[PDB]
RNA sequence: GCUAAACCUAGCCCCAAACCCACUCCACCUUACUACCAGACAACCUUAGCCAAACCAUUUACCCAAAUAAAGUAUAGGCGAUAGAAAUUGAAACCUGGCGCAAUAGAUAUAGUACCGCAAGGGAAAGAUGAAAAAUUAUAACCAAGCAUAAUAUAGCAAGGACUAACCCCUAUACCUUCUGCAUAAUGAAUUAACUAGAAAUAACUUUGCAAGGAGAGCCAAAGCUAAGACCCCCGAAACCAGACGAGCUACCUAAGAACAGCUAAAAGAGCACACCCGUCUAUGUAGCAAAAUAGUGGGAAGAUUUAUAGGUAGAGGCGACAAACCUA
RNA sequence: CCUCCGCAUAAGCCUGCGUCAGAUUAAAACACUGAACUGACAAUUAACAGCCCAAUAUCUACAAUCAACCAACAAGUCAUUAUUACCCUCACUGUCAACCCAACACAGGCAUGCUCAUAAGGAAAGGUUAAAAAAAGUAAAAGGAACUCGGCAAAUCUUACCCC
RNA sequence: UCUCUUACUUUUAACCAGUGAAAUUGACCUGCCCGUGAAGAGGCGGGCAUAACACAGCAAGACGAGAAGACCCUAUGGAGCU
């Protein structure tokens, strides 16, 4: 579940506990890293789900839904829309069912759309005073926001049932907790009638 | 508990009572055939055959009689990629015996598969699959490598 | 496996209740006793003249007649302080080359941009 | 790469650093005071100036000192300022012959001595330079009281100079009872003496031994959290109260 | 004088993106047709304009 | 040569050293003269497990339940929450005295009780 | 074979950067700055070959003079070696004697 | 056209500035990574030597207080190779860089890992596509030694003169080094690719600048003074010293063990002869099964015998039934 | 057909021919599929051996060799009492293998018990021919050392003399 | 052992299949006789010989190969011993 990636490790538009990742870059390899843009986490924009506009490729001007980004090379997908075609089921026999896969795009090549005129738009991050903090169109005025995106858990809350493993709601909340001096070890040993009553003799520590 | 340090027993002192251990056992299928009431375990390294019997004795109150361990010695044989060797962990397995006659046999968890369930992100793509599969293959030896495309 | 996300939840929800009652502890010894760490122990320094922290480990006769204990050295013995300022000026060099390959880093960056 | 600071100002450095830092100043004082001793082994020149033969002109000269060594049994006890000559010597007193390595060591006696604070006989293994050192200074007591630290070279001599210093300081009930007369007699011969107690105590300490008296005196087992937090509740509750 | 081959290859893809993540494959067309158009038998015999 | 680099275990020396090694168990007892091994049951650990008839909770909880804050327990909230109302209202009556603090559940010295905390005679 | 097949990067020079534009300023200051500062107090480097040229085995005398109390062990070794092999070299092997 | 070639970037080097780090739980001086019991033993010590004096016996810069100057001066020195001050003068606080390298280079390093050695210790090599490998596509081919496509044709340092034609016709004693002299049958080289060897002063020459003065304090001067240019190699010994590591082989000893069938047994450091220890002679083998073996033939085999375990004696030494024998081939 | 081997213990090493899949490649000095492997899984369970003794004083001259005569010298391998203190019990480690030290799957080296040829344990020949030279054996007409520095090797079984 | 060697078996050896080294190597299109030469020629002079190519033996030559001769000498090179 943890492991630990070699420290020049190339990200390949999978995840990297994959087994065709490991097919691709092993523990074997060492290659040139890509040098990067660094980019704050404060001023990154876009997220997963929000309406973007590709500005060069072999279609500019389209629009589409970005459905992963990649944050350790600055790569989006936009869904469906910078494609290139790959046959999946393959044999030595047969080999068709030809399928329009993405290639990803650099945040320089990808610029946000605002709602209102459906036009490619610069952001800024400007602090709003009311105690939050939401992206500002900058051209237009307007706030963008953040889309909502089915979370990575894979569990939609309100179609959510308790099995039998899982604690409901009014327990997993009651108070019960009375805060006392004694120790949990004392707590429950009187709890549950246990009863000691010879003593610890003194032992030297060094 | 395990990676505790064991308060020190003077003599005619009280009871050493553990709370919240921390010992994790597994229950194992073996390897070889077994009497009736043999059941395998596999336990951490600092366990102790009475630390098994209070441990099945309290917790899962299996009236266990008799506990035998043994030490078991993993591999060190594999070389990795820069022929340094991996080291596989080294584990303890137990032998307890039920206590009045009672018998277990380790069940199955896997069969039998029955499932169908209603594919929109795998199945579709897997029937799509199927349907260009079905459809695609008719070739034919008697046209001898022309497409079977034209209707001319 | 079914689902081994359960294994991983498990495990992360009984070290969360581990740490809870940890703190627990640690609140119950801050109040009443004012020292933190239940181990106890003390710095000393050992014959390779590193600092360390050792750990008490619970005896049961005083140190002054302990056989075993006495054997135990934890003083310097003058001819390690060359090694020590040896192990120092390793040290000093690496630290010096990663901020140098750091400086390097940032100078590359901005070449390309 | 390059150290900030010399190799040879560590010493001073880790003085500044830590647990050091919080001794008294007097005794970081007389650490670094460095001074010369008297010299011993050898004769040293009269003036700073010396007319030479074969040109009439006058030169500088200094006097170098001996690199003399003290094994601890001079620690044990009063040795004079002197100890073993650890060199070397030309044969036949010309330097055309071998080299050959010598060891001069002094002559050692064991003689018993008296104080007259302490009230003690001592069974040192003095020489004979104590002896005639003492006879200079008319009594043992003022010769360890009168030399500075550079020049007893045992540390035994300086634990007695750090008694001697306490008995006069404490104004202590020195001999016995039914004598304080002959007390105040001897408390008032050595009345050219006498720093006061919180400095009498660091008198000749080594360095060690200072920072294990220093982290004596810091031990402070550490107070419960308690007795802090009702004293800030006490005193948030009498501001609310009286206001 | 130890050293061996190297590149141990397939030559067959398969279905790696199921294995599991959070993206799926954008189609942009189907398996086959809905329903087939049975065309009448005698089309060429009512190859004229109407009948 | 010998395999210095794989650590040292039970299963390499002679059969002297083969048996005074152990893997890390606590010993629970001596050796006596006639090579018998000596049980001392206050030396093994008695596990005390709590009867979970009617208890209601379960190992993973629902969804639904609502996020909260992490806010990690420090000494003074302990203090607020426990020993602050009892003095807080023996200090309105008055008769609250500094002298005496082991009526609030302060002990002086750890020695007295069964579990004493800083040297941790409780396990675990 | 040891040529390259493709033809490198086409490297790019800025003649008109901050340094090449302003290199030399300053310099020649004491004869037309009344004489406060010398042309050598412009030269930023090691602290010892600051205004002083030498020789090779000058410049490891003058660097284990003016810096060799807070150098490195390692590298105060490899001094004392090089000046020793420095001096056996310069004053007993050679021609011109 | 097979083997193959090519990549830039991990990183590293030299400076400036700045004083640098070390307990998540458990274990770690006993056989370290071991939870738990009574003699408490304990550190303070001129470096030496190679080398130079063409030998070598006194002697030979290394010493840890910023520069320049005084000055290589007074001085010391088989007064010789060389060593070498002092009085005095003063020493402008801050800026994140490279006419440094790019996988045989740069730290040994992807690494003190694998591997070798009981032990101290020694110690490597390497990767290359791409925007997308969730694009396996068709290209990208073109270049060293070695081969194949494609063996040979009488004669001769492999070539030159040529000619209508390659051979056939005329001439022609490979290279470097050391040598009076090498084709010499003297040394070195299978080939290919990379790497691999002239570092500096006083005094002179030329070119500027200034001129009885020159020079950014000190120094020189009866045309001199300042500045620049130009000029002095690599690999290789047996050896010496100092500090560590070794008696698991072998030399000896100590503690407690084990083995020696059968016959004649004269009682036996007795006889034949097993197991065992050793290796007299012959033959095979000599890059072998083996960095000392195999087969035959041998001596001892109840004693000064052989051998398992642990410990002890270490190099100016240990040990030695003295072979100058052994001390990890 | 061979057995001069084997089974265990001790020492040493540490999973090193058990099952499944890959065997397209990768080691088999050749392949099958497996002693010169890749991944996964499972084994070795103590009674066998280690892991030991509460103190203070005190006691301990008559070997072993069937130990019974006889007979010795190199003179030997084994034992307690008095007092006090002492009432709980079966924890831990090893248990596999075709294996260890010699750079190797090396005609080498390796301590003890067991049957001294066997109930264990193994295969000198990849296939054809019958060249020369070489090595190991068998047999040989007549002579029996005439060969050679030397009866060196082989076969028989062998006397006397000299030097040390 | 020999006069005086011979026959047979195995290993070895020759042919077929598989795996598959090492010392050595300036380039060689690599003959004989006489003479010459750094004094002993396959490479020079004069004659003679001469279609090309394997396979199996022999050791007369390539001053044949492995060891910067261990015999002799030199070095203001070492070391053991008396
Ligand atoms: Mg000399
Ligand atoms: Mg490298
Ligand atoms: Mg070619
Ligand atoms: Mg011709
Ligand atoms: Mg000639
Ligand atoms: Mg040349
Ligand atoms: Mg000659
Ligand atoms: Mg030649
Ligand atoms: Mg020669
Ligand atoms: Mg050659
Ligand atoms: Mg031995
Ligand atoms: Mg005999
Ligand atoms: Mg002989
Ligand atoms: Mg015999
Ligand atoms: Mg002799
Ligand atoms: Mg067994
Ligand atoms: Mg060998
Ligand atoms: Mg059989
Ligand atoms: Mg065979
Ligand atoms: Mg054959
Ligand atoms: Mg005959
Ligand atoms: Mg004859
Ligand atoms: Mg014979
Ligand atoms: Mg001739
Ligand atoms: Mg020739
Ligand atoms: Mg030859
Ligand atoms: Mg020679
Ligand atoms: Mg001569
Ligand atoms: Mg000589
Ligand atoms: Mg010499
Ligand atoms: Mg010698």
């Amino acid at each position: 579940s943890k492991v630990t990636l070699p420290p020049h490790y190339r990200y390949g538009m999978s995840p990297p506990g994959s087994v065709a990742d490991k097919r691709k870059n092993p523990p074997w390899i060492r290659r040139r890293p890509v040098v990067v843009e660094p980019i704050s986490d404060e001023d990154w924009y876009l997220f997963c789900g929000d309406t973007v506009e590709i500005l060069e490729g072999k279609d500019a001007g389209k629009q589409g839904k970005v459905v992963q980004v990649i944050r350790q090379r600055n790569w989006v997908v936009v869904g469906g829309l910078n494609t290139h075609y790959r046959y999946i089921g393959k044999t030595m026999d047969y080999r068709g069912t030809m399928i329009p896969s993405e290639a990803p795009l650099l945040h320089r090549q990808v610029k946000l759309v605002d709602p209102m005129d459906r036009k490619p738009t610069e952001i800024e991050w400007r602090f709003t005073e009311a105690g939050e903090r939401v992206r500002v169109s900058t051209r237009s005025g307007r706030i963008i926001p953040k889309p909502e995106f089915p979370r990575a858990d894979g569990i939609v809350p309100e179609t959510w049932i308790d099995g039998p493993k899982d604690t409901s709601v009014e327990d997993a909340l009651e108070r019960t907790y009375v805060p006392c001096l004694k120790t949990l070890q004392e707590e429950v040993m009187e709890a549950m009638g246990i009863k000691e009553t010879r003593k610890y003799k003194k032992v030297y520590w060094y | 508990a395990r990676n505790v340090v064991y308060p020190l027993y003077r003599l005619g002192g009280p009871q050493l009572r553990v709370f919240r251990t921390n010992f994790f056992i597994q229950l194992v299928r073996p390897g070889v055939a077994q009497p009736e009431d043999t059941v395998q375990f596999r336990i951490p390294m600092e366990m102790t055959r009475v630390d098994l019997r209070n441990y099945l004795e309290g917790i899962y109150n299996v009236p266990v009689a008799a506990v035998r361990t043994r030490v078991q010695h993993g591999s060190n044989k594999r070389r990795d990629h820069r022929n340094v060797r991996i080291k596989k962990p080294d584990y303890k397995v137990a032998y307890v015996q039920l206590a009045h006659g009672q018998t277990f046999t380790f069940p199955d968890l896997f069969p039998e598969k029955d499932e169908s369930p209603e594919g929109s992100a795998a199945d579709d793509l897997y029937s799509m699959l199927e349907e260009e599969r079905q459809q695609r293959q008719s070739s034919d030896p008697r046209r001898g490598g022309v497409p079977s495309w034209f209707g001319l | 496996m079914p689902s081994p996300e359960r294994l991983d939840k498990v495990v992360d929800s009984m070290d969360a209740l581990d740490k809870v009652v940890q703190e627990r502890e640690d609140a119950l010894r801050l109040l009443q006793t004012g020292q933190e760490r239940a181990r106890p122990g003390a710095w000393r320094r050992d014959i390779f003249g590193r600092i360390i922290w050792h750990k008490f480990k619970q005896w049961v006769i005083p140190w002054h007649l302990n056989k075993r204990y006495n054997r135990k050295r934890f003083f310097a013995l003058p001819y390690v302080d060359h090694f020590l300022r040896l192990e120092r000026e390793k040290r000093a060099r690496i630290k010096a080359r990663k901020e140098n390959l750091e400086r390097k880093k940032a100078k590359i960056l901005l070449k390309k941009f | 790469p390059l150290h900030k600071y010399p190799v040879w100002l560590w010493k001073r450095l880790q003085l500044r650093e830590g647990i050091c830092s919080r001794l008294p100043g007097h005794y970081l004082r007389s650490l670094e005071e460095e001074r010369t001793p008297t010299p011993v082994h050898y004769r040293p020149h009269g003036a700073k100036f010396k007319i030479n033969p074969k040109n009439g002109q006058r030169e500088r000269v200094e006097d170098v000192p001996i690199p003399i060594y003290f094994p601890p049994e001079s620690q044990r006890g009063l040795w004079g300022g002197e100890g073993w000559i650890l060199g070397q010597i030309y044969a036949n007193n010309d330097k055309l012959s071998k080299r050959l390595k010598k060891v001069w060591k002094p002559q050692l006696f064991e003689r018993e001595f008296y104080s007259e604070i302490l009230d003690k006989k001592f069974t040192v293994t003095v020489t004979m330079r104590t002896l005639d050192l003492i006879d200079e200074a008319y009594g043992l007591d003022f010769y360890i009281l009168k030399a500075s630290g550079e020049d007893l070279c045992s540390k035994f001599g300086m634990d007695l100079k750090r008694g001697m210093l306490l008995r006069l300081a404490r104004q202590d009930p020195q001999l016995h009872p039914e004598d304080p007369e002959r007390r105040a007699a001897i408390y008032d011969k050595y009345k050219e003496f006498a720093i006061p107690e919180e400095e009498a105590e660091w008198v000749g300490l080594t360095l060690e031994e200072a920072i294990e008296k220093q982290r004596l005196l810091e031990e402070k087992d550490p107070v419960p959290l308690f007795k802090i937090y009702v004293a800030e509740l006490i005193q948030q509750l009498q501001q609310q109260a009286l206001s | 004088t130890e050293k061996e081959f190297m590149q141990h290859a397939r030559k067959a893809g398969l279905v790696i993106p199921p294995e599991k993540s959070d993206r799926s494959i954008h189609l942009a067309c189907t398996a086959g047709i809905f329903d087939a158009y049975v065309p009448p038998e005698g089309d060429a015999r009512i190859s004229s304009l109407s009948k | 040569g010998a395999d210095r680099m794989s650590k040292w275990t039970s299963k390499r020396g002679p059969r002297s050293f083969r048996g005074r090694k152990g893997r890390g168990a606590k010993g629970i007892g001596f050796l006596t003269s006639g090579w018998r091994f000596v049980q001392i049951k206050e030396m093994v650990p008695e596990f005390v497990v709590p009867d979970l008839t009617g208890f209601k909770l379960k190992p993973y909880v629902s969804y639904l339940a609502p996020e909260s804050e992490e806010t990690p327990l420090t000494a003074a909230q302990l203090f607020s929450e426990a020993v602050a109302p009892a003095i807080e209202k023996d200090f309105k009556d008055g008769t609250f005295d500094p002298d005496n603090l082991e009526k609030y559940g302060f002990e002086p010295t750890q020695e007295g009780k069964l579990f004493q905390l800083y040297p941790r005679n409780f396990l675990r | 074979i040891g040529i390259r097949l493709t033809l490198p990067p086409p490297k790019v020079v800025d003649r008109w950067n901050e340094k090449r534009a302003m290199f030399g300023v300053y310099d020649n200051i004491g004869i037309l700055g009344n004489f406060e500062k010398h042309p050598k107090e412009l030269i930023r480097g090691p602290i010892w070959l600051r205004g002083w040229k030498g020789n090779e085995l000058q410049r490891c005398i003058r660097k284990r003079k003016m810096v060799g109390s807070r150098m490195f062990a390692d590298d105060l070794h490899n001094l004392n070696k090089r000046i020793r092999y420095l001096y056996k070299h310069f004053n007993r092997h050679g021609k011109f004697r």
